[PDB]
């Protein structure tokens, strides 16, 4: 689908949702060489959810919220055999993306896809997979601020709505600290793809991923949720 | 002294509207 | 997009076209 | 009312804005303090002979014009009902200047932390935006020194209770509060004063 | 009341120049130059501190007609003359085609005199609108 | 700019399009000096 | 720290504006104690007012 | 007549005075027309004055120099502006013109007749008459398509028009194979109005505007010769008012939807609106400042297609709802635009990331730098920027002018058509005048409760 | 979703469709002069 | 959210007051009418 | 649950409304 | 957070934390804005500054503006709240 993808136009995909789609391989014969001697690099790596599942207090299934704005796309990553192990080092790329779903009940579970940082063992043929850990960093960033003007990085440092209540010694807006308190929480999701198609002429990868990751904590305010994504990747592999 | 030129003109415009007026007037 | 909605326009247009037809006649 | 009388006492219906305005108590103390300095007292020693009410009367809470038109009941449902004066926070930075923060006035809901000299040139505040920013007590280093009340003879380095007591300076002489007995909502209530000059206002 | 070269030339400027450089300013820089932030890139303005900060210091008349003539980076490692209205890339910039050493000297004594009329306007920002 | 030639007639073009106007004015006078308006 | 201003009196401040200072509660709105304020307190104002 | 006790009407709806009189209605509509042609000329003369050489269009305050320029008179490749003569032949012949329209119509208004019914038969009219309207309407009709067809000879075969899609740059080109397929044209007319769709305002190509012209052309002849060789049928007789002022109405309504529909077409359109020329749109600007920006920050180090902002969204890039590459930040509700300078960085999937990466041009940096610069942005007095920017540059985009000016123009025709139609109805029927004092309906119905 | 399309579809279509023909049907008649 | 109880009742009784009040009078106003409108 | 009295005002506004409309007193002629 | 201790070496002061300022701060230093401040962060983060120099990629001139201003510089603990906004913090005029 990647040679489809390529014929299309910009004015034939734009709208019609293919733009967040990942491409398929057709041809699951074949294996991709690895010299254990010469460096390589994963390019052009794309993960596509379906599935997003949030676990509640076993994983339950949930409404997309944020429409086709989810898949990860033109990654980039250093693929080293060291000490005779292979193992892919993300880098680059499109590799994170904040969505929003929404449990039963009502409750909006926002997180940020992520796969920054990522390392992944690989342990190239049809029964080859990846695996592995990695970073998600805090949904909001340093700059961000709340309805009440307070942030990481800039903002109040109190409740300004409430100066009766900052006027006393000891106690105090403690109680608000926590909310007076912004904190960069970065967590961890861990993903597990596990490829199924491989393209030698075309040095192309692709199959199942699993992910599993950390998420949404508003700035340090409320415990975060267990995400769970379940979907299909591609790739290709390009010497170095 | 463009600005006479053209405040002559402006003026000399603006005259040549009543200027038809008045004239018909009188007939 | 589909068939269908243009089926459906076209049937109640040509209904309600008719009947203005006959008032006309 | 509102202006003040000697049929309108302070004690009977509190104090008025123009005093808040003008530093009224504020200047009384100062002329107190220096009084006893020229006794030969020391400082702590000055202002722990000013009383808890002198000291009560300069704080923007029970400033008339801080108040609410749909904030129910009495000012104590406000801040709290008054346990004890701190006493008075000097601040300083670290060539010893005399730091002053910069008082709240009556028109502002809220205001910024700007602590200024004798000169009224800023040497220290609290940074909106961190990065970039010269004046922050984190980096300026300024330290807070209470004389009188309860936390007399007390001092503080640290960036954070500074900070503090900067926040809480801004709105005047710091209290102590009872804010569990009427559940209050942390938010400034007028007076008697306000309500009466209110009422007969529009009524007129 | 400027400065001419690094050398610390000095020379007055007469209103006649100060009016031809605002004038000149303002239909050939005065956009991102609208009032000397820089609109395209507010990390590098037209303030004071930051012409003396660079290298070399456009601190001075002979500079800035050079920076002109011929743009670089604020560390001087590299030309910029494609990216940025020159006389060197009038070609490209056909603005600058109709500017003489006079007008780049008026400009200049423009950028010079403003910090010192306006002090902490020029080159602030809204700040101090 | 203009032709070099009719470069002499550039005050009175800066004049040419307010025309228009006048003449929506005019009606008004004209009517002043029938008896209406 | 807690007077009568602090509590969202509105009569009591004109009670006490023209005598009526105390009450038959034993205190004073001055600080003192009183044992016997008489028919004037604040409680003997109020009663009086409703008959 | 010429009182109002010879008419009815006073001097205020002294123009009223004309509805019967052919000949002074001809007159006044000759007159008319020869204010415009004036207006033309004075002003196309006037730009030509006040243009200077070396400065775009969009910066001078000219918005009948660059209908020329698109034209493809006097223009270099990229919008150059080097022959400023032939602006000057269009505004001389316009002037000279408005002095014959201006003749006839002083004489048609003052000197000739009142009535054209009573001299002459082909030139009279009676507004009751269907078949003489229908005829007028067919010959104007042709007319208007002998117009269409020559924008299409201009740009077919005279030169050419300017084309800001040009393999080069903008430059003018001749149109060899202009689209003819119906699919494509009336997929214009057919489609939505709203974002991304943009109905025909959503036309970038020139080879789909000259087809079009064609086709309208066409269109416009066939109507003409329809109506001047039949009658109107028995339902159009029987649904429609036929009085002059019922036909001022109609005209007015049509002209106040297409004063919005030119008021959206300068706002949006960049391709029969070169931004060369007229300057960039709103969306093209805030696009250029998020380009701008973004080439900024990854010439500083910073890896823009993994840079996150402080919502969690993409600081430079972005997803559109449908999944395309987009800019980030608030120019996110702009992804929908097309630009010259941008779509050379456009792939299947929206922004192609390497290009972004590798291959950004001077140019294209040079493009985003002025446009953001030049936004559509501006007071009353003209001085340039958003609403807080202090006195500096005198600066109001031709976009906002054309827009804002025939918002204006066809919101007020649009009240004028409410007004004529209704007055229009109540004089067919009969009682503009007022309620009849022994003829009220009211007081013939049966009350309501 | 798709069937509450056709709903609307078929609901737009109607009422304009009487709206059209309805002020097809010699509106200029229903006067009280007529 | 943490409002203000008296709320309701202030509410209610303003509404509830007033409405009576007016019911009332249109009643008893609509009794007399009437009773006019027959010895007519 | 603030929102059952205000849910409660409008919906008595929208009854006033509904019987002023509905259920007023006809107008008749002199 | 409420308190950050190292605030003053965001561009404020006179001494930089390489690990967490904003490439703005390094204009400070005449010859580092902006390619030796674009060097330094992209090489990131330091245990000490001098470790700055042990960066590949780096230019002869680069070395020598970064040494002066070395004696300018302060290494920090890295906290992804500035770490994440070294090249655009938001900041601008
Ligand atoms: C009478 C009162 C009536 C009140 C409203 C009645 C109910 C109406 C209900 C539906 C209304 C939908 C209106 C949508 C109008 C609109 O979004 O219009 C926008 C469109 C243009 O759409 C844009 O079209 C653009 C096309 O540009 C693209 O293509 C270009 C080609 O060069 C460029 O490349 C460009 O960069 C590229 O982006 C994009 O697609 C944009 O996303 C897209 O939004 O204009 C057009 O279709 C033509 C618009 C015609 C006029 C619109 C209505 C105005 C009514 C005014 C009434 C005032 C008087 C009232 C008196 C009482
Ligand atoms: C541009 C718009 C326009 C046009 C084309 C006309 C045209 C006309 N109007 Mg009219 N009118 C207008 C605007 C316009 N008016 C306005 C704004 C008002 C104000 C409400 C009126 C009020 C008005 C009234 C009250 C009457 C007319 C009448 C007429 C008609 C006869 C004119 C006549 O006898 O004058 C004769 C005029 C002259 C002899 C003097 C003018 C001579 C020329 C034009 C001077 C021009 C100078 C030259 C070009 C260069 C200098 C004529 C068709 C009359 C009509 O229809 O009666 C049958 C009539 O009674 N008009
Ligand atoms: C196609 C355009 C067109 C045409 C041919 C007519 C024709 C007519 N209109 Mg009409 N009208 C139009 C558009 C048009 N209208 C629009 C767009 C509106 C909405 C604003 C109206 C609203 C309107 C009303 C309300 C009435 C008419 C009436 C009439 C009749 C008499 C008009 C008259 O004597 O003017 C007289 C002209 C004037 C008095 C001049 C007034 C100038 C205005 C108020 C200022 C406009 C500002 C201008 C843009 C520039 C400001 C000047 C500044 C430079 C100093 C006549 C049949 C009358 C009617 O029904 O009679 C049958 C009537 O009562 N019109
Ligand atoms: C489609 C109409 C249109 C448009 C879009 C423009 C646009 C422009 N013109 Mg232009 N012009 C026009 C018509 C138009 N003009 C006409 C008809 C004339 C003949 C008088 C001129 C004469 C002219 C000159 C001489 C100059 C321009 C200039 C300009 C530029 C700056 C405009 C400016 O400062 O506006 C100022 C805007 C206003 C004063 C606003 C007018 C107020 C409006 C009309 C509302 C008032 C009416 C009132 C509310 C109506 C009452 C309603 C009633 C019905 C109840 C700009 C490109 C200048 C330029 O830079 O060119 C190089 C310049 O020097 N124009
Ligand atoms: C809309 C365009 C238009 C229309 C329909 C007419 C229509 C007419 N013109 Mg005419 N005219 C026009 C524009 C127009 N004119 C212009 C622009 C000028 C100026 C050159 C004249 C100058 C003109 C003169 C001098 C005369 C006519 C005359 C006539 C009438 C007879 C002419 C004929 O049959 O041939 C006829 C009603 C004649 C007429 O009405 O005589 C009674 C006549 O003598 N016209
Ligand atoms: C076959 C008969 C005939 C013809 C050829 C015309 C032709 C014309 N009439 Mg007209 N008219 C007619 C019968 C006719 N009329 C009748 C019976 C009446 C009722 C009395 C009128 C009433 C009338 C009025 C009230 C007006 C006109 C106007 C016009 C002109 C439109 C100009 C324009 O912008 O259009 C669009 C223009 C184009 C698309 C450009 C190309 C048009 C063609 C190809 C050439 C145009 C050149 C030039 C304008 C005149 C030459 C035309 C001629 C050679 C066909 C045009 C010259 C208007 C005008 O301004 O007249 C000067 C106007 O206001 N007519
Ligand atoms: C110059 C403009 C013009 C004008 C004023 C007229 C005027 C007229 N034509 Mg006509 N016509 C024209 C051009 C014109 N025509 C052209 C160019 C053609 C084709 C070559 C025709 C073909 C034509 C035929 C075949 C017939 C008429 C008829 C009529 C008469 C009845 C009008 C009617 O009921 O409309 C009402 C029209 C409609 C309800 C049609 C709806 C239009 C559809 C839905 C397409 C529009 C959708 C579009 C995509 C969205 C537009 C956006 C907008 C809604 C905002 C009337 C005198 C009739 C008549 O009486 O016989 C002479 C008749 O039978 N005309
Ligand atoms: C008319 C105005 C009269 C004002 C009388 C006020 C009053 O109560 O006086 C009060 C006085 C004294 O009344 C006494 O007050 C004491 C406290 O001061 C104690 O409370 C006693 O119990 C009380 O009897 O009574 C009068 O003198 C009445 C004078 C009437 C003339
Ligand atoms: C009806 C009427 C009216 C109106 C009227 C009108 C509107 C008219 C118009 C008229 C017109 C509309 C006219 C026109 C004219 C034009 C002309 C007369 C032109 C001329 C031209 C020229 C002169 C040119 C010259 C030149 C050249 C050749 C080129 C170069 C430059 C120069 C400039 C040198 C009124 C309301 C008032 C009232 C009365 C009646
Ligand atoms: C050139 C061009 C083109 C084309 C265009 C075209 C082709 C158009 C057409 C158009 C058309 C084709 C239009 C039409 C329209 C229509 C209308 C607008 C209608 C209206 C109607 C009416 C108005 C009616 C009314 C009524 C009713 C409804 C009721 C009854 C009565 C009556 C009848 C009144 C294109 C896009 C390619 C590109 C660009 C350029
Ligand atoms: C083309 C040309 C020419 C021509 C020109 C013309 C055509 C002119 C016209 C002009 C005109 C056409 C003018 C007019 C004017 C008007 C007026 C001046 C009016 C009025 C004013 C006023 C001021 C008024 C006032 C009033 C009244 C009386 C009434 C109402 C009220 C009031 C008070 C508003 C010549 C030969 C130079 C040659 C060159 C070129
Ligand atoms: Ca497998």
């Amino acid at each position: 689908t990647a040679q489809d993808v390529r014929q299309l136009s910009y004015e034939q995909v734009k709208g019609t949702g293919l733009a967040n789609r990942c491409p398929e391989v057709v041809s699951s014969k074949g294996k991709i060489s690895l010299d254990k001697t010469k460096k390589y690099k994963v390019v052009d790596l794309c993960l596509e959810p379906k599935q997003f599942l949030v676990e509640e207090e076993e994983f339950v299934d949930t409404k997309l919220m944020t429409r086709a704005t989810y898949t990860l796309a033109n990654i980039e990553g250093e693929l080293v055999n060291e000490n005779g192990t292979w193992k892919f080092i993300e880098k680059d790329g499109m590799d994170y993306a904040a969505t929003t779903v929404q449990i039963p009940g009502g409750e909006r579970v926002p997180f940020l896809f992520s796969i920054k940082k990522l390392v992944a063992s690989l342990n190239i043929s049809t029964s080859t997979e990846l695996g592995g850990e990695f970073k998600v960093p805090s949904y909001r960033t340093g700059m961000f601020l709340d309805p009440k003007g307070r942030g990481m990085a800039n903002g109040y440092d109190m409740a300004v709505a409430l100066p009766a209540l900052e006027a006393d010694g000891a106690v105090g807006q403690e109680v608000l600290r926590k909310e007076n308190d912004k904190v960069f929480q970065e967590t961890s999701g861990r993903i597990e793809l596990a490829v199924n198609k491989v393209d030698p002429t075309s040095n192309e990868i692709g199959g199942v991923f699993v992910s599993e990751q950390l998420s949404d904590t508003d700035m340090g305010a409320k415990e975060p949720k267990k995400l769970l994504l379940k979907g299909v990747f591609y790739a290709r592999i390009l010497p170095s | 002294w463009q600005v006479i030129v053209q405040l002559v003109f402006l003026a000399l415009i603006i005259t040549t509207g009543p200027v038809i007026i008045v004239y018909l007037s009188t007939r | 997009l589909l068939a269908a909605a243009l089926a459906l326009v076209a049937v109640v247009f040509a209904v309600v076209l008719a009947l203005f037809a006959a008032w006309a006649a | 009312m509102w202006y003040g009388a000697a049929s309108t006492p302070i004690e009977l219906f509190g104090p008025t804005r123009y005093q808040w305005d003008s530093g009224y108590f504020q200047q009384e103390i100062e002329k107190r303090v220096e009084e006893s300095l020229s006794n030969g007292l020391s400082l702590p020693e000055a202002w722990s002979n000013i009383p808890d009410k002198l000291a009560f009367y300069d704080y923007i809470g029970n400033n008339p014009a801080k108040g609410g038109l749909f904030r129910a009941g009495p000012m104590n449902k406000g801040d709290g009902i008054a346990e004890a004066w701190l006493g008075h926070p000097v601040f300083q930075d670290k060539e010893g200047h005399e730091l002053i923060v910069r008082r709240m006035p009556a028109f502002f809901e809220n205001f910024p932390i700007i602590l200024v000299d004798k000169d009224g040139i800023i040497r220290a505040d609290i940074p909106f935006r961190r990065a970039e920013s010269k004046y922050s007590i984190e980096q300026v280093g300024v330290t807070c020194s209470f004389y009188g009340g309860k936390l007399n003879n007390q001092s503080f380095k640290d960036a954070s209770t500074v900070k503090k007591y900067a926040r809480k300076a801004q709105f005047g002489e710091v209290f102590e509060f009872d804010r569990t007995i009427l559940d209050s909502d942390g938010v400034f209530r007028s007076s008697p004063r306000g309500w009466f000059t209110f009422g007969h206002a529009n009524f007129a | 009341e400027v400065a001419k070269d690094t050398n610390g030339g000095i020379l007055n400027i007469a209103p006649e120049q100060l009016k031809r450089g605002k004038r000149l300013f303002n239909s050939h820089c005065s956009s991102c130059h609208v009032g000397g932030i820089t609109k395209t890139n507010p990390n590098i303005g037209l303030d004071l501190e930051s012409l003396s900060l660079a290298t070399p210091p456009r601190n001075n008349l002979d500079a800035l007609v050079d920076y002109m003539k011929n743009p670089t980076t604020y560390d001087g490692s590299e030309s910029i003359a494609q990216i940025h209205p020159s006389i060197a890339s009038s070609d490209i910039f056909p603005k600058m085609r109709d500017l003489s050493e006079d007008d780049l000297y008026a400009i200049a004594a423009h950028i010079l005199t403003q910090p010192q009329i306006q002090a902490e306007k020029w080159g602030g920002g809204k700040i101090y609108y | 700019q203009l032709p070099e030639t009719y470069n002499i007639f550039a005050p009175i073009i800066d004049i040419m399009p307010v025309i228009p106007i006048l003449f929506l004015l005019l009606a008004f006078v004209w009517q002043a000096a029938v008896g209406f308006r | 720290l807690n007077p009568m201003w602090r509590q969202g009196m509105f009569v009591m401040p004109f009670m006490a504006r023209l005598g009526v200072t105390d009450s038959w509660g034993g205190w004073s709105i001055t600080g003192e104690s009183v044992s016997n304020p008489g028919l004037w307190s604040f409680e003997g104002v109020a009663l009086t007012h409703i008959v | 007549g010429r009182s109002i006790e010879s008419t009815g009407f006073a001097w205020w709806s002294g123009n009223a005075r004309l509805i019967n009189l052919s000949g002074k209605l001809l007159g006044a509509h000759v007159a008319h027309a020869g204010l415009i042609v004036f207006w033309t000329g004075a002003m196309t003369l006037f730009e030509t004055s006040h243009f200077i050489p070396e400065k775009p269009l969009y910066e001078q305050g000219m918005i009948l120099l660059p209908h020329l320029a698109t034209l493809g008179w006097g223009v270099a490749p990229g919008g150059e502006i080097v022959n400023t003569y032939p602006y000057f032949a269009t505004g001389v012949i316009h002037l000279v013109s408005s002095a014959v329209l201006g003749f006839g119509g002083i004489y048609h208004s003052i000197v000739g007749p009142d009535v054209l019914e009573d001299s002459f038969s082909f030139f009279g009219y009676d507004w009751r008459d269907k078949n003489k309207m229908t005829t007028i309407l067919g010959i104007h009709l042709i007319l208007l398509g002998i117009g269409a067809f020559l924008l299409v000879i201009k740009a077919l075969f005279i030169g050419g028009i300017y084309d800001t899609w040009a393999p080069g740059g903008g430059d003018i080109r001749f149109i060899t194979n202009p689209t003819l397929n119906p699919a494509i044209i009336f997929s214009y007319l057919l489609k939505s109005p709203f974002g991304g769709e943009g109905w025909i305002v959503g036309v970038n190509n020139m080879e789909d505007v000259i087809g079009g012209h064609i086709w309208i052309g066409v269109t416009c002849v066939i109507g003409g010769i329809w109506h001047i060789l039949t009658r109107p049928f028995s339902w159009a007789r029987r649904a429609f008012v036929w009085s002059g002022e019922a036909y001022l109405s109609y005209s007015l309504g049509a002209l106040a939807l297409m004063g919005q529909t030119a008021a959206e077409y300068a706002w949006y359109n960049n391709t029969v609106y070169p931004s060369e020329f007229y300057g960039p749109t709103a969306a093209e600007a805030s696009q250029a400042q998020a380009f701008t920006f973004l080439v900024r920050d990854q010439r500083l180090g910073a890896n823009i297609a993994s840079t996150q902002g402080p919502t969690g969204l993409g600081k430079y890039l972005m997803r559109s709802p449908t999944g395309e590459v987009i800019l980030g930040g608030e120019t996110m509700r702009f992804w929908d635009l097309r630009a010259p300078w941008l779509e050379p960085l456009r792939s299947s999937n929206g922004l192609d990331l390497n290009k972004i990466k590798n291959d950004i041009q001077p140019w294209q940096e040079r493009r985003a730098a002025e446009y953001m610069t030049h936004a559509p942005l501006g007071s009353l007095n003209s001085v340039g920027g958003v609403a807080t920017e202090i006195n500096s540059v005198n600066y109001v985009s031709p976009r906002s002018w054309l827009t804002t000016s025939h918002f204006f123009l066809g919101f007020f025709i649009f009240i004028g058509h409410l007004w004529h139609a209704g007055r229009a109805r109540a004089a067919a029927a009969g009682f503009e005048k007022g309620i009849n004092r022994e003829n009220e309906p009211v007081l013939s119905m049966r009350p309501l409760d | 979703m798709f069937t509450l399309k056709i709903f609307v579809y078929s609901c737009v279509a109607f009422f304009c469709s009487l709206f059209i023909f309805g002020f097809l049907s010699n509106d200029p008649s229903r006067n009280p002069n007529r | 959210m943490v409002v203000q109880e008296g709320g309701y009742l202030a509410v209610l009784l303003g509404v509830l007051f007033p409405v009576a009040f007016l019911i009332i009078l249109y009643i008893q106003s609509e009794a007399r009418n009437a009773g006019m409108r027959e010895a007519a | 649950m603030e929102a059952l009295v205000y849910v409660f005002l409008l919906i008595g506004t929208l009854v006033v409304i509904f019987f002023a409309i509905f259920f007023r007193d006809p107008p008749r002629i002199a | 957070r409420i308190d950050y201790e190292g605030i003053g070496y965001l561009g404020g002061g006179d001494k930089i934390d390489v690990n967490n300022a904003n490439v703005r701060a390094y204009r400070k230093f005449p010859g580092l804005y902006p390619t030796a401040a674009k060097k330094i962060v992209q090489g990131g983060p330091y245990g000490t500054p001098d470790d700055i120099l042990k960066n590949p990629e780096l230019s002869e001139r680069d070395k020598e503006v970064i040494k002066k201003y070395m004696d300018r510089f302060v290494a920090l603990p890295p906290t992804p709240e500035y770490f994440t906004d070294r090249v655009n913090n938001g900041i601008y005029k």
